[PDB]
């Protein structure tokens, strides 16, 4: 029935491979349904405001912000189903510190079993068709991983404070800030990456 | 003309030179270049001649075997020197137990630079253009050596035994086998790897 | 550029030797004490930009006089 | 005791090393590399920070500190060449004496060192300014 989203780590190899093949298949999809077209919605190319001057189409700094992005994931999720993705879009729990990056997203190369050939992982990256360029990510802040005097982490603290807020809007301001950190760490300096607003959509990490 | 140092001993400055040199090595299209240089070891087999009848170029299971590989290393060293490598290619002392795979080779990305640009680590791997396949490595953790003595690893024992042999021929037999272990370790089951005769030359670990 | 500066540096060294003859310590500079202390970039900026350890340590000009260093 | 000698005095072997070393230095991808080293003195300007909006050129010119800065600059090159396998220290061209002929080491465009027997351009003759678009020989 309804798709279930599990953590990336939880994903089984079988599940992961389905995901592996599906997005890679998805990348090929030229259709508007296709991933490349999907990326456009988040940012460049922008056409958010129709005839008037374009601006990035994504609500940020607004309470609408969580709504828009949530909608965004589903769109991709649907795409995976076309891909015949077995399960829903996995989520990378940034909050918990992780010793290493997630294998699925992190590994630049995915090695299939049975001596499968090593190929670049689809999750590792994607290409920007409109602006001929390849997206890239650099994690300047490797340190973020496993930094914590205990269970509480900077993200946890930030999120927790946001959590303790009845007002949705009050929550949003706190919540949004936590959200932005991942883009910053992953994207790093690179112009084409999660760090950039327009470019970030291309990275598959954005998805997770 | 040249000194060889251990990988661990290599300083960042020293390694940095190596990092760049290999990158430039990879670039070298010429026969002297890396892609061409690799073929010397095995596939494609140019060895008897370019003619269709062909065999692997390297001599194995033969007393000539140590001679050939020795010569082979110099070819790379000269290549790097041309490239501007400051030092002779380092050797990865296998005999000592390896807590972890050397950082220079292991790191997929070579983040450090004044530029602090992120790039792939030429040391990490290369790809086979003919096959249009990519190198892969399947390594066993077992390589982390545990032994009763601790000092006397299997490699150490095997190497030492070979060492005590006046007969060169006898020496070579023992000598080669110890040599074999690393190819198996890194390559693992992967068809395209050090474990493979033809493919193995591609991996940069090979030189080390 | 390098060749020229080498010569210029050579003459500077010459001056230091003359100063020793004078009896002034060659290493010691009396003048512009404030500037000498300050480290000179990018030498001060070590890696990744400056791989060289020696220049990095040496960035203070005070240290620079003794070329032998 | 690395020794810096008059460029003229230098041996063919000594010359050999410098030519090869600099040429390799030119190639050096590293930050230690020649192109990078060059940027220290002037453009691209590194001084305020390697990445800063307004950048100034690294010249402690017109200051007392000036000889010291340049002194380090030379050694930076010298150390670099050594990484390259420079046998000796950077030589000095004594302008003080009048010179009918310009130094051959720097002047000759092509170098046909006898050992290799191959002919290559004299890295000492010039360099290319990469960042500046001008992919011209430093004229
Ligand atoms: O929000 Cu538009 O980027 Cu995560
Ligand atoms: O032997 Cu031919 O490769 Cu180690
Ligand atoms: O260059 Cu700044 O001094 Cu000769």
């Amino acid at each position: 029935e309804n798709l279930v989203r599990k953590s990336v780590e939880h994903l089984t190899q079988e599940e992961t491979l389905d995901l592996q093949a599906a997005l890679r298949e998805l990348q090929m999809d030229s259709s508007s349904i296709g991933f490349q077209k999907i990326a456009a919605a988040h940012g460049a190319p922008a056409s958010c405001v129709h005839k008037d001057t374009s601006i990035a189409c994504c609500i940020h700094g607004m309470p609408t912000f969580p709504h828009w992005h949530r909608a965004y994931v589903v769109h991709m999720e649907r795409a995976l189903q076309t891909k015949r993705r077995t399960s829903g879009l996995p989520y990378w729990d940034w909050t918990e510190p992780i010793t290493q990056l997630p294998s699925l997203a992190a590994d630049p190369v995915y090695i299939d079993s049975q001596g499968g050939k090593a190929h670049t992982n689809y999750w590792y990256r994607g290409n920007i068709d409109f602006l001929d360029k390849k997206t890239n990510r650099a994690v300047d802040d490797r340190l973020f991983e496993k930094v914590k005097p205990g269970q509480h982490t900077h993200l946890m603290e930030s999120v927790l404070d946001a959590l303790e807020q009845d007002e949705f809007c009050k929550f949003e301001i706190q919540f949004e800030l936590a959200h932005n950190a991942i883009h910053y760490l992953v994207g790093g300096k690179h112009d084409y990456s999660m760090a950039n607003l327009e470019y970030t959509a291309y990275d598959p990490i954005f998805f997770l | 003309n040249k000194v060889r140092h251990d990988l661990s001993t290599l300083s960042e400055r020293d390694i940095g030179s190596l990092k760049y040199a290999l990158s430039s090595l990879q670039a070298d299209t010429s026969a002297d270049g890396f892609a061409a240089i690799a073929s010397f070891h095995g596939l494609p087999a140019k060895c008897n001649d370019s003619h269709n009848n062909e065999v692997a170029c390297c001599i194995h299971g033969m007393p000539t075997f140590p001679h050939w590989h020795r010569l082979y290393t110099l070819q790379f060293e000269q290549a790097l020197r041309r490239h501007g490598s400051s030092v002779a290619v380092p050797y990865w002392d296998w005999t000592k137990p390896i807590h972890n795979i050397p950082h220079l080779f292991t790191d997929k990305e070579y983040y450090d630079v004044w530029r602090n640009k992120v790039m792939p680590n030429p040391f990490a791997r290369g790809y086979v253009p003919s096959h249009d396949t990519y190198t892969v490595r399947d390594v066993q953790e077992g390589l982390f050596h545990l032994t009763s003595t601790g000092e006397h690893s299997a490699l150490l024992n095997q190497a030492l035994l070979a060492l005590e042999q006046h007969d060169y021929c006898d020496f070579a037999v023992q000598f080669e086998v110890m040599h074999n272990t690393i190819h198996y370790l890194v390559g693992g089951p992967q068809v395209y790897s050090l474990s493979s005769l033809h493919y193995a030359s591609y991996d940069p670990i090979f030189f080390i | 550029f390098y060749i020229h500066h080498s010569q210029t540096d050579r003459i500077w060294a010459i001056w230091q030797s003359l100063q020793r003859f004078r009896g002034l310590s060659g290493s010691e500079a009396n003048c512009a004490v404030n500037l000498m202390k300050t480290p000179l970039k990018p030498f001060s900026f070590g890696a990744p930009y400056n791989l060289n350890d020696h220049t990095h340590d040496f960035s203070k000009p005070e240290d620079t006089f003794d070329y032998q260093k | 005791v690395m020794i810096r000698k008059d460029i003229t005095q230098l041996d063919k072997r000594q010359q050999l090393s410098l030519v090869k070393a600099l040429e390799s230095m030119k190639a050096d991808h590293s930050s230690d590399g020649f192109q990078a080293i060059a940027s220290f003195h002037a453009l691209p300007p590194l001084c305020p920070s390697p990445a800063a909006s307004k950048r100034f050129a690294c010249c402690v010119h017109g200051m007392a500190t000036f000889p010291q800065w340049h002194r380090l600059y030379t050694v930076q090159f010298q150390d670099s060449l050594r990484k390259h396998g420079a046998v000796v220290g950077l030589p000095y061209w004594d302008w003080t004496l009048p010179r009918s002929e310009l130094p051959e080491l720097l002047t000759v465009s092509t170098i046909h060192d006898p050992e290799t027997g191959r002919d290559i351009p004299n890295p000492f003759i010039g360099s290319k300014i990469e960042f500046e678009g001008e992919n011209v020989h430093t004229k």
